[PDB]
RNA sequence: UAACAGUUUUAUUAACCUCUGGUUUACCUGUUGUUUAUGUGCCUU
RNA sequence: CUUGGCCGUUAAAUGCGGUCUUGCAUGAAUGAUGUAACGAUACAACAGCUGUCUCUAUGAUUGACUCAGUGAAAUUGGAA
RNA sequence: GACAUGAGUAACAAAAAAGAGUUUAAGGUACCUAAAAGGUAUCUUAGAGUCUCGCCUAAAGCUUAUGGCUACGUCAAGUAACGGCCUCUAAGUUUAUAAUCUGAAGAUUAUGACGAUGAGAAAACUUUGGUACCAACAUUUAAAAGUGAAAAUUGUGCAGGAAGGAUAAACCGUACCUAGAAUCUGAAACAAGUAAGCUAGUAGAGAAUACGAAGGCGUGAAUGAGAUAACAAUCAUAAAGGAACUCGGCAAACUAACUACCGUAACUUAGGGAUAAGGAGAGCUCAUUAGUCUCGAACGAGUAAAAAGGAAGAAGCAUGGAAUAUUGUUGUACGACUGUUUAAUUAA
RNA sequence: UCUUACUAUAGUCAGGACUAUAAAGGUCCGAACGGGUUAUCGUUGCAAAGAUAUCCGAAGAACUAUGGUAAGCGAGUGAA
């Protein structure tokens, strides 16, 4: 459940390491696994995103448990994300860590090409 | 708005509440019978129900919790798992009663009722009504369907059983205690 | 005693009237050399 | 934690019966103590002439007893012997226009003052015992159960009467361990010598009966120079 | 509002300040006297 | 299910107010009531107010039917259903949706 | 309050539904025939079998 | 034919606890300080 | 005049800090000016923290409600 | 002035708390019994007590003051175990005297008198100026040891620390109350306020914190019994997020105390900053012991001795285990600083 | 007899820490005690100035007690 001020951590190799959600897009609910929101960086790593940029993210993975249709429920330790342009191509080439496996059925079959690990 | 209440509250504390259920179980089986609010005997039954359960098991556990009930164990616990045990051996629950009466305090006129041990010395019930049989015989009149249905109730798991309840019988004639007992063929003729 | 230095190991009951009180008819802490035996009866005043 | 003794009958070491329920009377409850058997126990470790004499104040109004080996009290008597009865029911001092001595016990033996801190032990004891521990006075007697905490603490202040039945039974050797007694062992005891002074005739009357081995004094040394006179029976 | 100013108050200082020789011996103090005395009062001071 | 006397936010989805940011007395309250001289002077009708909530008839339309046991006797349903426990409902065919097939409707009555 | 409450008004708040219920649920007592209250015990009869299995047993 | 696999989102109103959580002031377990009652309790000949 | 211009801080600065050759109407014991230390003074930022909020829910006690006892007050031209 | 309305409504809620027996006096009922009486049971009024439970506890306990619309059998030559009266005087007062000034009233200086909040011989019998002084602070001292006073000893700092007199038992006080349970001040039976001493023990550096022995209390029906809706107060917990709230982090939460531990920046009036920051440790069991102490016979043994002690070990989610001590950092304005201020809306 | 200042005689300030001192500091942490910073409650209140939490000082320009002095044409006292 992302929601405005929460922070993220950004999973791709953009150049964001820590990212604050400012909107939550096409919806007024907290954004889970699979939602679109506008983050602004606040932290870089060592084209790249540079510290205050505003760009679009998409959640991979929440701390906030995960209904599914089967009753199985996922929990993560941490919310994460992957930036993404208003056209909604990832900026990133590469993806390291475990993304949440709700993306497959919200359209987001070029995020999970390059996911190593889906959970 | 919440959930319903699971017991009786009492407008008390936890900590009070307990105490108040302790004291009334405590006196209960030390004098065999109390007389409180009706409130009160209801909410101490289901604990006193539960405290001759524990005297009725051979395993240690009974014995502590029935030492955590208590507010005297030293003095009352040879009394529990003693004589109470023997008594309620053969009975399958309901160990008490509680019974409704006037007003014990007429300032507040609260329902009141009087908690007590079935098959006890101080049974009200068994002596109300050997009383009820004692004015039968003595007035020549014909038990109720209700009266004997209560005579084998009070001597049905009794020890002396019948014998216990013919003495007490005897007992209330040769006392003449149902002395100025308005007959109930009577009742019917009085306006007061 | 043994230990006799002013930290020596602490074991006597310091509070010696404890729990003992002449209205409630408490009785005596431990026992005396005359406890045992009956309470001289005075005649009244 | 304190065990409290029923008013049930029960043997006593004394010659005497000290109450109705004493059963028995001399009855050796244990082996001689190391000076029971002692023809002449002597002030040890004690100053000189202390033990020889044991004097007892009584409060003259109130009936509060205080016992001393001194002539005279103190205030550690009146904090070390008043247990609290009430409130308003302890002086927080001793007063000179109320506190009288009372009597007064001299020993036979000039030198024994072994015997004379015996028969204080017994006495102190047994004073502490009928301020605490009296269910021979609840429901009988005095019926202290059925009065008041008021009254209840007036009449435990009221001690002077018991304290006289307390040493005809210390001198009659009451008590296990009492000095007073002398096993000679040769196996034949017997009882010491023992002298009473008295200001008032009629407070020696409270205990029922007095042993074979005490005398009767009228008059305490050192009254008659304050111009107390003592009171006398016959007059 | 009024204030609690007798807490604490003796009675020592009210003889010394409303007292009768207070009064019988000081030159103002005797008109008190006299005008409490004319109208029949019974407590002349304090 | 019966909720008693209820408050304006569980019976009307009220906000309540403030909880520290100087609120007096006034946090779970209905706040105004309506309008001054020019709204009628009065409070007008209709206006949403605490009161009693629940034990009152609720209908759930298009729930299909999963189960149908005849020895126990149930029959299962989607979805959830109003009331408690214990409590007896009135089953139908739903009046949005199309008649169950005329086949049907005869082999039952047969 | 605007303005006083007539005699009218007030009598109707005082008396109108709010008159006391007489009992009606009394029966006799079996071991005596006294007015009892129905499923309660008899007072006169309480007390003195309580003090009569106190006495004797 | 069988089998296998796939067949909207947001907002809002109401109901509802199967699921995921929150709560649990007379439930179970662990534990600190201290008091009270009961039982028990050192060495040696 | 005015949210003065510029820079830093904020995703967004009428604020804060720095700076200007910046004074409708700064100014030198009605003292001028810059530090250490101190401050329940006033303003601003960071981290943590949290029911402050998203968005409330449940639980506890005392009142609130009912029965018994005692028994006020402001107010009131009269009122269907 | 009487009597209405609101209204038989609010209120009798200091977050201590009550439950079950027993009993005395007088009186009111019902029955027994009709020779009145008495007995049994119950209710009313005014009490008393027992068992259990809880609350206060460096108090809501005890002993006493100030004081008192509570009540009158409260008892002293003095010390131990007592004040006043009485003697001496301070700050001051004076319709005392003298002198002087002054529209009268009065005022002034000196002397006298009076004036405690101070000083006053002896007793568990008794009647000169550091050769100093008895302000503050520290130190030392009634010899088995420790602790708390008294008085004295010695020393330190500057802010430089009274006066005077000496040296056979009268008269007055004496009861109760000390503010959480019937008494003082607050218009009152008010959740406020008021002096001194004592104020168990465990545990600690401690009068902190927690428990609480005795004691008192859990109010004069000025209340009691139920029920446990909204809402209010006072609290507890909380998914994900973590100031998005708001004039503003108001409130709340985080943090916290402790060790003879480690370490600690810019700047600085060189003292500080600083307990900066930021880290480590803690309870239970135990190897080990130089001395001290104990036991037996130099040595041996022992923590049913105080301590020391370690990279030892055990169990649990958790050993600052419960309670007590309320974040850290940074840039400015104002005023150097500690302090003071509108008793009861502005504390700056 | 409140309160303000002065005055005489008296009393009180657990414990710990730093500092040149055993004792030399309008030093530090923190009870008693003394203040009354912020907030909520209360507002015909328990109180015509109270309750709870929080906060400040706490060896000093400190606080408290029993007396005394100065107040009403002019103004007594006043860290104002
Ligand atoms: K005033
Ligand atoms: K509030
Ligand atoms: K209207
Ligand atoms: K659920
Ligand atoms: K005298
Ligand atoms: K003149
Ligand atoms: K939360
Ligand atoms: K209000
Ligand atoms: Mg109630
Ligand atoms: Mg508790
Ligand atoms: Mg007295
Ligand atoms: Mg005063
Ligand atoms: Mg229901
Ligand atoms: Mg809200
Ligand atoms: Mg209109
Ligand atoms: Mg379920
Ligand atoms: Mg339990
Ligand atoms: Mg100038
Ligand atoms: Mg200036
Ligand atoms: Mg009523
Ligand atoms: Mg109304
Ligand atoms: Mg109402
Ligand atoms: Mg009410
Ligand atoms: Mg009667
Ligand atoms: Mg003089
Ligand atoms: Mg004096
Ligand atoms: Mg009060
Ligand atoms: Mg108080
Ligand atoms: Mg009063
Ligand atoms: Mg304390
Ligand atoms: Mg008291
Ligand atoms: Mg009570
Ligand atoms: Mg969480
Ligand atoms: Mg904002
Ligand atoms: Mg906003
Ligand atoms: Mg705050
Ligand atoms: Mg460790
Ligand atoms: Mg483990
Ligand atoms: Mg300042
Ligand atoms: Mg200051
Ligand atoms: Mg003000
Ligand atoms: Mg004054
Ligand atoms: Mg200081
Ligand atoms: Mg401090
Ligand atoms: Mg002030
Ligand atoms: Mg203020
Ligand atoms: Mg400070
Ligand atoms: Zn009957």
């Amino acid at each position: 459940m992302i929601q405005l001020k929460t922070m993220l951590n950004c999973i791709d190799n953009s150049g964001a390491a820590l990212v604050e959600c400012a909107m939550v897009v096409g919806q007024k609910r907290h954004a889970s696994i699979g939602d679109r929101i506008v983050v602004v960086v606040q932290k870089q790593r060592g084209t790249k995103v540079k510290r205050g940029d505003i760009r679009h993210a998409v959640v991979v993975r929440t701390k906030q448990k995960v209904q599914r249709r089967d009753g199985s429920v996922v929990r993560f330790d941490d919310n994460a994300c992957v930036l993404i342009n208003k056209a909604g191509d990832p900026i990133g080439s590469r993806i390291n860590g475990v993304v949440g496996q709700e993306l497959r059925k919200k359209k987001w079959s070029k995020i999970l090409s390059m996911a190593p690990m889906q959970a | 708005a919440g959930a319903h209440v699971k017991y009786r509250h009492l407008s008390r504390s936890s900590a009070h509440r307990q105490a108040l259920l302790r004291n009334l179980v405590t006196s209960l089986i030390k004098n065999e019978t109390i007389h409180t609010t009706y409130p009160k005997a209801k909410e101490a039954q289901r604990l006193a129900e539960k405290l001759i359960t524990l005297s009725k098991r051979d395993t240690e556990t009974a014995r502590r919790s029935a030492q955590g009930i208590l507010y005297t164990p030293d003095q009352l616990l040879p009394k529990l798992f003693g004589e109470i045990r023997e008594r309620y051996a053969n009975r399958p629950g309901g160990y008490t009663r509680v019974l409704r009466t006037e007003p014990k305090d007429q300032y507040s006129q609260a329902p009141s009722a009087i908690l007590e041990l079935v098959d006890g010395p101080k049974d009200m019930r068994f002596a109300m009504t050997a009383a009820t049989v004692a004015r039968d015989r003595e007035q020549k009149t014909e038990s109720t369907d209700l009266t004997k249905k209560n005579m084998d109730k009070v001597t049905r798991f009794r020890k002396d059983g019948m014998r216990a309840f013919e003495d007490m019988v005897a007992s209330l004639r040769d006392m003449k205690f149902t002395a100025g007992a308005i007959n109930p063929k009577e009742w019917k003729k009085l306006d007061r | 005693k043994r230990h006799k230095y002013p930290t020596a190991r602490v074991t006597r009951d310091n509070s010696k009237q404890r729990g003992e009180s002449a209205l409630r008819k408490s009785g005596t802490r431990w026992k005396l050399s005359v406890s045992d035996e009956p309470l001289p009866e005075p005649v009244p005043r | 934690s304190t065990h409290p003794t029923t008013a049930i009958p029960k043997p006593t070491t004394a010659v005497l019966k000290t109450s109705p329920l004493a059963e028995e009377t001399a009855v050796e409850l244990k082996s001689p103590s190391r000076l029971q058997l002692k023809s002449e126990p002597g002030n040890k470790g004690n100053p000189k002439g202390h033990g020889d004499r044991i004097w007892a104040f009584h409060h003259i109004e109130q009936g509060q007893v205080i016992y001393s080996t001194k002539p005279v009290i103190s205030h550690q008597h009146l904090i070390r012997q008043q247990p609290f009865t009430g409130k308003n029911l302890v002086p927080r001092k001793i007063r000179k226009d109320y506190w009288r001595p009372l009597a007064m016990i001299e020993l036979a033996g000039k030198d024994q003052g072994a015997v004379g801190r015996s028969v204080y032990q017994k006495l102190r004891e047994f004073k502490k015992r009928h301020e605490l521990d009296w269910a021979n006075e609840a429901e009988e007697g005095r019926k202290l159960m059925h009065k008041s905490k008021r009254e209840r603490g007036q009449e435990l202040n009221d001690q002077k009467p018991n304290s006289v039945a307390d040493m005809a039974a210390v001198l009659a050797g009451a008590g296990k361990g009492n000095l007073m007694w002398q096993v000679s062992r040769l196996v034949k005891r017997q009882l010491r010598r023992a002298t009473v002074y008295w200001t008032n005739e009629q407070d020696k009357f409270h205990a029922r009966e007095w042993s074979d081995n005490v005398s009767h004094e009228v008059g305490i040394p050192g009254e008659a120079e304050k111009k107390r006179m003592p009171i006398r029976m016959s007059s | 509002g009024p204030r609690p100013t007798m807490s604490g108050a003796t009675r020592l200082v009210q003889k010394r300040r409303h007292g009768f020789l207070s009064r019988v011996k000081t030159k103002n103090g005797q008109k008190t006297l006299k005008r409490r005395l004319a109208k029949g009062r019974l407590r002349l001071s304090a | 299910r019966g909720m008693g006397f209820a408050g304006g936010m569980k019976r009307h989805g009220f906000a309540g107010q403030e909880a520290s940011h100087g609120n007096s007395l006034n946090h779970r309250t209905i706040g105004s009531v309506g309008g001054s001289q020019g709204s009628g002077s009065r409070v007008l009708p209709g206006k949403k107010m605490p009161g009693r909530m629940g034990a009152q008839q609720h209908t759930v339309q298009n729930l299909p039917i999963l189960m149908v046991d005849n020895e126990l006797g149930i029959v299962v349903v989607k979805g959830a259903v109003a009331g408690h426990k214990g409590a007896v409902v009135k089953v139908q065919d739903a009046v949005k949706k199309a008649p169950p097939p005329e086949e049907f409707v005869e082999a039952t009555k047969q | 309050p605007k303005k006083k409450t007539s005699h009218m008004k007030k009598r109707h708040r005082q008396m109108a539904g709010k008159a006391l219920k007489d009992v009606t649920h009394l029966n006799r007592c079996p071991a005596c025939g006294n007015l009892k209250r129905m499923h309660h015990l008899c007072s006169t009869c309480l007390g003195k079998l309580k003090g009569f299995m106190d006495r004797n047993g």
